[PDB]
């Protein structure tokens, strides 16, 4: 049996913000998805308002 | 180039002990490095009194020139030292105190 | 007998192995298929594979023979 | 692991004069014995011995160094200072 | 001649004897020349 | 490490060790009989492809 | 393909057998002039490295026979007429496997000590952690070259689907072309060659430990690596070092 | 000093020491140093091209000097290249003749074309 | 054996001989990490699996070769080699 | 449950987990974790083999788009036929091994999360190298793998012969 080192808390903040961040968009990525089959289109392309080409 | 003082004894020690490790070096089978680590030093002895200077020095810059025909390529080490496959493995730190380098920031 | 060229496409065989002898590769690429290509199993249709293969090598032995003689 | 003591490397140096040949007499190996004046050994002689010495505690000496071990504790006292021996 | 030789004597003697040294250099052939002979009678 | 310079006493070794090398030389050699029996002629090389 | 394969395995065998014995000496050195007795007292890392050395000199009913002595037969076999040189090449590789293999097996477990007494004293094998990796690769270095034989080397197997030029497949005359003389020259070379390095080391050890000046000129040829490592460093990378300095 | 590319700096130097370099490497490793791994004590002179001479520069190799070294590779190389080279003459003829193959040698399967079948197409 | 190391050296791979006092906690939360990960990859993943051999028809492979071949007759293309 | 994503993800998190949560978990937890991956991985290979073995058919893992610029069209697409099982049995079997080897082998070592965790690394660049169904993909096999020795073969950072 080796030695015990001080007890540490699993989820650090860089933990808590990097798994945060990348679920969210991952949750964000297929959200969209599902909203465009039912919709008919993304709903970030919502928000994109070009001018016309002509 | 004395025939016997402190410097030629610490020279020919020397010497000797080279002789020795490539002996070892260069002979696998044990018995037989026993042999010729036995002649080695038998060789040794034989040339032990030569007094007059021109000789004494000619013995010692061919026994030189025999020692530099047999060098090993690879001598055997310990694995601790410096030619040594362990050397300077897992080298433990210096324990030392962080030096702060600016007011505001670790 | 030969095998015709529509079976040996459809038997998907190898170019190199698509000799006078074939028609014996077939039925032991499946045995070789049908159990998991086990060095014990398919002893048969190997063997005959073979021999068909000794043929074919001795008829070339017999031509370099017919060549070197000529020479 | 594997560690030595102070006594176990004296008690192997004292076995290894022990079975040299060209010494004077066994029982008179002490720790502190001069292998030059006690032993009576030769300049070449007590250069076999650090050579069996660095053979059996699986170290390497240099020039420098053995032939500054006159005695038996000098001996002992450089084995123990040497960290993988 | 060696003077050393006393110090040698062990790398010879028990368990470095040209007997002893090539002792267990083919573990269980013994074993392979018995069930060898067995498999050859019950193979007929 | 009670002797030096003096005969070493016979290595202790466990018992799973040696019953380890046991099986495992054991197999090699068997598996080695095998196989030359059962593969003696096209292995020493007879039965010569050649016609006659 | 079928060589890398088997390869694999009995390397990674020897070299896990190795860390075993360099483990097994209180100094960890991995000096093969170091060791000397030690069939004794590792009998179980004998027996690994022992299967492995088999395996790789290919001796008959082992893995390496089923791929080493293949690859070695076809260059006879080859098509291409100056292939035969290969062959001899291919043939004294093999030979000069065994003279190195035999040489760790003699050098390590059948010599003479040359260590010193504690290290004999306080040499024990290694955990379970190493020697069950050990037995796995054994039963592999043992078994898995006849099991696959007929998956990579059969009359006509379909599995590794490559479209081999037909001029060029020439694997059935490397069969039935090969005589008896050259199926069977690397296999009694192996074993006559182990024997006799055995043999010679345990009762002729002047042939080996010699001092002809020439003799030991070109084996220090060959122990700084045919002085290849010398050649790339002063010709290419120290040169590269002073033109980029220039 | 010693090489050529040291001296050739010569005339780039005004007041600055004209240090003999020697390989850290080749330093013996038993004396004592400050910084033990380089083989380097404090305030130490530098040679101009002292990048080239210390610890972490290619190593070097005092077996062989660099020309017999040179000698020996090459040598290695051309004995090896000639000897398979002559051997080739003297080789043995084989017994079998190659393989052959329905179809003009399978130029159809081969790819191959009517108007094509010298580049498709085997020994027939 | 072990020596003297600097507690104040942080490392994200756990620096010296790290063995924390809670260890088999956080191996519980790494594991179930794991096992929704893989679990998730293998599932989600699915969709763009598919056998090599045996997903289009003889026919749609017949015909786009002769489809290829009405193209290479509509310009003028010899074979490779046909000349 | 499919074999080819399993393949390539389980070594994929043997290599990731430790560097994340290594002085989280310690080398006790991570060594027998990773080991466990490992094993995982290679028995999934060793029936994906039994299977081809019965049947030819090559799986392919089709993924999203790397480059499709003007005729250039690169993707992440996987296959496991006959080379590439071949390649795997090789590289997971001997991986297992070495992996259970390592416990005891460097049982004393103050850094064996860091080590697994190049182990495992070096595992999943190389299943990357053999899976690849275009040369890019053999192509970041073959960059990681060298990148994984250079971080292997010094691992004993303060000797400057192994820098
Ligand atoms: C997929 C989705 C991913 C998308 C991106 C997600 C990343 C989010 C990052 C984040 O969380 O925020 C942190 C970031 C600040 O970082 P920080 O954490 O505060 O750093 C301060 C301290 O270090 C923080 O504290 P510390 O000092 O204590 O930390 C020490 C340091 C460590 O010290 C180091 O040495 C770091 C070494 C370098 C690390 C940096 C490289 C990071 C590499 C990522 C991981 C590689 C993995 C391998 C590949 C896998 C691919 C997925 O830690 C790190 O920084 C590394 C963190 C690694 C965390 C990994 C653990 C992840 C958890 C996984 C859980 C899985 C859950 C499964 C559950 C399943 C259930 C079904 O803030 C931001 O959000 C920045 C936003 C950036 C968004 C991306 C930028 C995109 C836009 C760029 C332009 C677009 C393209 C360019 C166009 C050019 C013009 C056209
Ligand atoms: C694809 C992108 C993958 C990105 C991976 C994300 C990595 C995040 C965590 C990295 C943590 C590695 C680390 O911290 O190692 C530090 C190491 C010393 O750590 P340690 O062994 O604990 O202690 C020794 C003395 N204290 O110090 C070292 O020895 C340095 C070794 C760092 C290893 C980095 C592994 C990533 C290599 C791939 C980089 C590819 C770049 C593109
Ligand atoms: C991390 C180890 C590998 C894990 C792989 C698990 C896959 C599970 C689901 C995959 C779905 C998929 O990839 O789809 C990809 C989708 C749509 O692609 P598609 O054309 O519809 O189909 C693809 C398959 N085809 C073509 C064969 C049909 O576009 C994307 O999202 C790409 C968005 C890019 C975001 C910016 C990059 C961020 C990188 C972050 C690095 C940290």
């Amino acid at each position: 049996g080796p030695e015990l080192t001080p007890a540490v808390p699993f989820f650090q903040p860089y933990v808590l913000k990097w798994a945060g961040v990348s679920l969210g968009l991952v949750a964000f990525y297929q959200f969209n998805s599902s909203y465009e089959a039912k919709n008919g289109h993304t709903w970030v392309e919502t928000f994109f308002h070009p001018k016309s080409r002509e | 180039p004395v025939p016997f003082s402190a410097a030629n004894k610490k020279l020919v020690t020397s010497m000797y002990r080279q002789s020795l490790k490539l002996a070892r070096n260069w002979i696998s089978n044990r018995q037989l490095f026993r042999q010729k680590a036995v002649e080695i030093r038998h060789k040794f002895d034989q040339n032990a009194q030569i007094s007059n200077p021109r000789l004494l020095a000619r013995t010692l810059d061919e026994t030189r020139a025999h020692l530099y025909e047999f060098r090993h390529p690879d001598p055997i080490v310990p694995p601790s030292f410096p030619g040594g496959t362990k050397y300077e493995r897992n080298v433990p730190p210096r324990m030392e105190k962080i030096m702060q380098h600016n007011l505001y920031e670790p | 007998p030969l095998l015709s060229q529509e079976d040996m496409k459809k038997h998907k065989i190898l170019l190199a192995y698509r000799d006078r002898c074939a028609a014996l590769l077939v039925p032991l690429n499946e045995c070789r298929k049908k159990n998991y290509y086990m060095p014990w199993a398919c002893g048969h249709e190997r063997h005959e594979y073979e021999m068909c293969e000794v043929a074919d090598f001795q008829r070339r032995v017999k031509a370099m023979d017919k060549l070197k003689a000529e020479k | 692991a594997h560690v030595l003591t102070k006594d176990m490397i004296q008690e192997r140096i004292v076995a290894l004069l022990e079975s040299f040949d060209k010494v004077n007499d066994a029982k008179n190996i002490t720790a502190t014995a001069n292998l030059t004046s006690d032993l009576g050994l030769d300049s070449l002689d007590v250069v076999e011995v650090v050579m069996a010495i660095e053979e059996e505690f699986g170290l390497e000496i240099p020039d420098h160094d053995a032939d500054e071990i006159k005695t038996v504790q000098q001996a002992i006292d450089y084995v123990s200072a040497q960290p993988a021996a | 001649k060696d003077p050393w030789a006393r110090r040698e004597a062990w790398r010879y003697q028990t368990n470095f004897t040209r007997a002893n040294r090539f002792k267990g250099a083919a573990p269980g052939f013994g074993i392979a020349v018995v069930a060898f002979g067995a498999y050859l009678a019950a193979e007929k | 490490n009670y002797k030096w310079n003096g005969p070493l006493p016979r290595p202790h070794v466990s018992a799973g060790h040696r019953i380890a090398t046991k099986f495992l030389g054991a197999t090699m050699f068997f598996w080695m009989f095998l196989r030359i029996k059962e593969e003696y002629p096209a292995m020493l090389g007879l039965h010569n492809f050649y016609p006659p | 393909l079928f060589h890398l394969l088997g390869h694999a395995f009995f390397k990674a065998l020897l070299f896990m057998s190795a860390g075993s014995i360099i483990h097994s000496i209180l100094n960890e050195s991995q000096d093969i002039r170091t060791y000397g007795g030690l069939l004794s007292y590792l009998p179980y890392t004998y027996i690994c490295i022992t299967i492995a050395s088999l395996s790789l000199m290919a001796m008959p009913g082992l893995t390496g026979y089923y791929t080493k002595d293949i690859i070695i037969e076809s260059t006879y076999g080859s098509y291409s007429i100056s292939n035969y040189v290969v062959y001899w090449i291919a043939y004294l590789s093999a030979v000069l496997t065994c003279v190195y293999s035999m040489k760790i097996l003699y050098l390590t477990f059948y010599s003479n000590p040359n260590n010193n007494t504690i290290t004999y004293y306080n040499a024990h094998e290694s955990n379970i952690y190493i020697t069950l990796p050990m037995f796995i690769l054994a039963i592999f270095a043992m078994f898995a070259g006849w099991i696959l034989k007929d998956i990579y080397l059969g009359v006509g197997t379909d599995f590794v689907g490559t479209h081999i030029l037909p001029n060029n497949f020439s694997y059935f005359d490397t069969e039935f072309s090969i005589t008896q003389f050259y199926k069977l020259l690397p296999l009694i070379s192996a074993i006559l060659v182990s024997i006799l390095i055995v043999v010679l080391n345990e009762f002729f050890a002047i042939v080996f430990n010699l001092n002809n000046k020439y003799i030991n000129t070109v084996y220090s040829i060959f122990n700084q690596k045919l002085v290849s490592d010398q050649i790339l460093n002063h010709f290419i990378i120290f040169k590269g070092l002073v033109t980029s300095g220039n | 000093i010693r090489a050529s590319f040291d001296k050739a700096e010569e005339p780039m130097l005004g007041d600055y020491p004209d240090i003999d370099p020697f390989p850290a490497q080749l330093k013996n490793p038993y004396k004592k140093y400050d910084d033990q791994q380089d083989r380097r004590n404090l305030e130490e002179p530098l040679s101009v091209n002292d990048d080239l001479y210390d610890m972490w520069s290619p190593d070097r190799f005092t077996h062989f000097k660099n020309q017999d070294a040179l000698k020996y590779f090459i040598g290695f190389l051309t004995i090896f290249f000639g000897a398979s080279y002559v051997a080739t003459y003297f080789v043995p003829e084989k017994a079998a003749i190659p393989r052959e193959f329905p179809y003009e040698g399978l130029w159809k399967e081969s790819g191959g074309t009517e108007k094509s079948k010298a580049f498709f197409g085997q020994r027939s | 054996g072990r020596y003297p190391f600097p507690k104040d050296v942080i490392s994200m791979t756990g620096g010296w001989w790290a063995n924390p006092s809670n260890w088999k906690l956080n191996g519980l939360f790494a594991t179930g990490i794991a096992v929704g990960l893989a679990l998730w990859v293998s599932t989600a993943t699915l969709p763009y699996t598919r056998r090599r051999e045996g997903i289009t028809s003889e026919s749609d492979i017949s015909k786009w070769n002769a489809a290829a071949g009405v193209w290479r007759e509509r310009h003028g293309k010899i074979s490779t080699g046909e000349a | 449950y499919n074999a080819i994503s399993l393949i390539i993800i389980l070594p994929c998190i043997s290599w990731l987990f430790p560097l994340f949560f290594g002085r989280q978990l310690g080398y006790v937890f991570v060594t027998r974790m990773t080991s466990t991956l490992i094993i995982i991985t290679t028995l999934i290979t060793y029936y994906y083999f039994y299977q081809l073995l019965g049947n030819n058919n090559p799986i392919n893992l089709e993924l999203f788009n790397y480059l499709n610029i003007d005729y250039l069209d690169i993707n992440y697409n996987f296959e496991i036929d006959a080379l590439t099982i071949t390649m795997l049995l090789a590289i997971t079997t001997i991986s297992s091994m070495v992996h259970i080897y390592s416990i005891g082998y460097m049982e004393t070592d103050p850094h064996q999360v860091r080590f697994f965790s190049l182990l495992s690394m070096f595992t999943f660049w190389m299943i990357i190298l053999v899976t690849g169904s275009n040369y890019f993909v053999l192509f970041v096999g073959w960059e990681f793998i060298g990148v994984t020795s250079y971080l292997l073969i010094s691992f004993w950072v303060t000797r400057l012969q192994a820098m």
